[PDB]
RNA sequence: UUUCUUGCCGGAGGUAGAGCUACUGGAUGGCCGAUGGGCCCCACAGGGUUACUGACGUCAGCCAAACUCCGAAUGCCGGU
RNA sequence: UUGCCUCCUAAAAUGUAACGGAGGCGCCCAAAGGUUCCCUCAACCUGGACGGCAAUCAGGUGUUGAGUGUAAGUGCACAA
RNA sequence: GUUACGGCGGUCCAUAGCGGCAGGGAAACGCCCGGUCCCAUCCCGAACCCGGAAGCUAAGCCUGCCAGCGCCGAUGAUACUACCCAUCCGGGUGGAAAAGUAGGACACCGCCGAACAC
């Protein structure tokens, strides 16, 4: 007999790649997801991909926002 | 023992102002740099705040209820420019000159756009 | 009805957490919290042959006077952790109770009596929930089936209660359900 | 206070973070000894390798 | 024999025998009932031997409860097969019978002749059991 | 095939500036629409080839 | 010294466990009664009854790698 | 059986094998794309000519159980 | 400054919701009156929009009071667990749930504007 299985799909390295404190440039990848996982919050773009990415350099900083889980940027003070 | 069956319109009307209120603030924002400009629109009266939503803090306000606006003979329309007169002037003495025009869930146009015309005119960048 | 407090020494405890407990435990004491409405839990350690002696005797909803530091103060048996295969007591909640105060308890009932000789007598609750007072609690309830023919639903509303205890469950509930004994027939299909 | 901290039990067969925490506790072979003052990351080191050393307080 | 009328996933991974049963300690139906010791696949072969011989010996007056349902399907491959090619195909239904669980229980007018029927039970389950009562 | 390719070109210097596709069963007609010409540096009328 | 180790601080998670009147499925016994079914009035209509059958609902006891209202310990990323 | 996509196995970052457990793809859409503006399902209860469990109409309950071209998962009622 | 007041916001967005009982109209918010005018209905001035002020707090909105349903929720204990002892089972140090209980809770905070006081 034989079975009719055996199929997967490459694994698509997704999740969080910058966690909460980590200095981000701007443009930076945040978070790789599917849907609206987490949302874009304060200069935090959303890519078509849902990727989301920084759009200001600073610190990475989660939050929520009316109960959906947000990615921020806070801005460093300068030196 | 009378018992309301329904919703009156007046409730129907409230909730869908503030849903499509909400709908349109998705992407107007306002900051101490370029403040949101609130219209709220009743059958009486017309009613203007400039909003720095970073602080949640009204820099300027200006409405139909004040008495240099009820002294207006003509219409509401009028008055709405009045009110858009008015709000400039005393933005433009807040130190503002860039706005964002939050039509507050209200169609645009008839005394809101009569206003934001007016507020144009006097000098309001938007 | 009126119940006497049971004594009980206990010590408050040093030392809290899972090994502190284990070695109480080892050496024949049970944990227990006291807390109330005065809003101030105490940590203590009750001797396990006496507080399940009190537990024998008077139930799961006996009335204790605890003796901490030399100071009594009366509480009730609020809940009881019991392993499942060594049937010990592991830890104990204790209410702390002033006399006069309303409780609501979860009580036993037993049935008694000789139903008619071809009904088969099922209980449908072990337990029902009352309101009554902190000495007055009744440590089991008693159903008499001895009459009843098949058909009869004995209901929570239709039950004794002594003066002062008033019955917070909904009446509706079963307690007891009275069926005709089954058939050499309905064992065999029952559960096939 | 202080520490006398002493190597009991060989490396062989020590995890990575076992044999770091005796490298960064200044121990090497067995019977050696170290003083260490009692703060909270001498503590950690110990509590890494409790089953590895003997822990005597001095003070 | 009990067996479910449709699972969602056919071919399952083994019910894990850790733990002692957290649900279904106490006996909640009958007054009497039979009470796991140990970790069991019970088939539902074994479930329908042990209700027939509780049956036999109270012949009638007695309600007999089974706490427990065979919904797990172990499989099997074809006899003198290699290893490979594919997952067998459903076998057995069987319950994860955990420690402190209770799988039977019985109401009966008489002690004596209870305790008796609950053991002719117990002697066809592959654990080891003891008889408990509702009383603490 | 049931979704061929085809070439918009420049109505006005005839450059074949896109390719794109379409069911030319819902769409028998050539395709017309505005795009932006390189050469001209305008958007103009592009038409299938 | 950027590596590693230990303490502390900032993070994401869905495993262990648990829970399910929180969803998708499985599932035990009561209670209630649509639904067919039998029967009496007898017209096929409107109804009154039955050792049948049982939806939906409800009370109590449960189960799951591809269930989750929940949810660790560890591990991992960063800062110090 | 051989490439690609989704889930579980996978041990709460990522990654992770077997002739392990389940499915899908080799397209489709000139709008089912862009933008602006507006709206809120499904199910259930009640009333109404054909019309019935279910067509279209009216009122009520309903926060999401519907719907997202097409597998599955992550999302989406603020709507996607 | 004080108000059964009108807006715009905020809260790791229900401790804030749902529901019940009672109450409020000074300026506001509202229903409300009416389609000549900008504008509007896949039909309908119902809605959207405009022009008004005869009526009314009956609803929305607002205030007070109920723990009935939702919601939040310890302490302790347990399950589980990292590391370490332990020839089979178990145990120690550290971390520590879910459920349940005591209980909380009929929201709280910021800016502007009314009206009245000064
Ligand atoms: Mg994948
Ligand atoms: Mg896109
Ligand atoms: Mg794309
Ligand atoms: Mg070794
Ligand atoms: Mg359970
Ligand atoms: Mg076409
Ligand atoms: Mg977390
Ligand atoms: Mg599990
Ligand atoms: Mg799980
Ligand atoms: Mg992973
Ligand atoms: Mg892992
Ligand atoms: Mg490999
Ligand atoms: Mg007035
Ligand atoms: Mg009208
Ligand atoms: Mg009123
Ligand atoms: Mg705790
Ligand atoms: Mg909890
Ligand atoms: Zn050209």
């Amino acid at each position: 007999s034989s079975s009719r299985n055996g199929r997967d799909s490459a694994a698509q390295r997704l999740g969080v790649k910058r966690f909460g404190g980590q200095v981000v440039k701007a443009g930076e990848i945040l978070v790789r997801q599917r849907g609206t996982h987490f949302h874009p919050g304060v200069n935090v773009g959303r890519g078509g991909d849902d990727t989301l990415f920084a759009l200001a350099p600073g610190a990475v900083e989660f939050g929520a926002k009316r109960g959906r889980k947000t990615v921020n940027i806070v801005p460093v003070a300068r030196p | 023992a009378h018992k309301p069956v329904g919703q009156n319109i007046s409730e129907v009307r409230r909730n869908a102002r503030l849903r499509r209120h909400a709908r349109l603030r998705k992407k107007v924002a306002g900051t101490a740099e370029v403040p949101r400009l609130v219209v709220n629109r009743s059958a009486r009266h017309i009613h203007v705040q400039l909003v720095n939503d970073l602080n949640g803090t009204t820099l300027a306000a200006a409405s139909s209820i004040e008495a240099d606006v009820r002294a207006i003979d003509g219409d509401k329309k009028a008055h709405s420019v009045r009110v858009g007169q008015l709000i400039a002037e005393r933005a433009k003495a807040a130190g503002v000159e860039t706005v964002v025009f939050d039509r507050g869930g209200y169609t645009y146009g008839g005394r809101i756009a009569a206003l934001a015309d007016a507020a144009r005119e006097a000098g309001l960048k938007f | 009805t009126a119940n006497i407090p049971n004594k009980l020494t206990a010590n408050v405890r040093t030392r809290t957490g899972k090994g502190a407990s284990r070695q109480a435990r080892r050496d024949g004491k049970v944990p227990a919290v006291l807390y109330g409405h005065g809003t101030d839990p105490q940590h203590l350690e009750l001797n396990a042959r006496d507080f399940a002696a009190v537990l024998r005797s008077h139930g799961t909803n006996a009335i204790l006077t605890l003796d901490i530091e030399g100071t009594e103060q009366l509480a009730l048996t609020k809940a009881l952790d019991v392993h499942p295969i060594r049937r010990n007591i592991q830890h104990a909640d204790l209410l702390v109770v002033q006399r006069g105060e309303k409780v609501t308890v979860e009580v036993t009932v037993l049935v008694e009596g000789d139903a008619t000789p071809g009904t088969l007598v099922t209980q449908d609750a072990n337990t029902i929930e009352i309101e009554a007072e902190a000495l007055s609690i009744p440590e089991q309830l008693t159903v008499s089936v001895e009459g009843v023919e098949a058909g009869t639903q004995i209901t929570a509303g239709q039950i004794s209660l002594p003066e002062g205890v008033n019955l917070i469950s909904d009446p509706e509930l079963l307690v007891v359900n009275v069926v005709e004994a089954p058939s050499a027939e309905a064992l065999e299909e029952e559960g096939a | 206070a202080e520490l006398k901290i002493t190597q009991v039990r060989s490396t062989i067969g020590a995890r990575w973070k076992q044999r770091e925490s005796l490298r960064t506790l200044g121990l090497k072979k067995i019977r050696q000894s170290v003083v260490r003052e009692d703060n909270a990351q001498t503590r950690g080191l110990i509590n890494t390798v409790h089953h590895l050393v003997e822990v005597e307080e001095v003070g | 024999m009990l067996i479910p009328r449709k699972v969602k996933h056919r071919k399952q991974h083994h019910p894990e025998q850790r733990g002692i049963a957290s649900g279904g300690t106490s006996v909640s139906f009958g007054d009497y009932g039979i009470q796991a010791l140990e970790h069991a696949y019970i088939t539902n072969r074994q479930i329908e031997s042990a209700r027939i011989a509780i049956n036999r010996h109270i012949k009638r007056g007695g309600k007999v409860w089974i706490n427990i349902f065979p919904d797990r399907p172990l499989t099997k491959k074809p006899a003198e097969t290699r290893m490979g090619s594919g997952k067998g195909s459903p076998e057995w239904w069987v319950a994860n019978v955990k420690p402190g669980r209770v799988l039977f229980e019985l109401s009966y007018p008489d002690e004596k002749t209870a305790r008796d029927a609950l053991t002719r039970a117990i002697h066809k389950l592959p654990i080891k059991a003891r008889i408990v009562t509702r009383e603490e | 095939d049931v979704r061929p390719k085809i070439t918009l070109a420049c109505e006005v210097c005839k450059h074949r500036n896109y390719i794109t596709k379409k069911n030319r069963r819902n769409d028998p007609d050539r395709l017309e629409i505005k795009k932006f010409c390189p050469n001209c540096g305008t958007h103009q009328p592009h038409k299938e080839s």
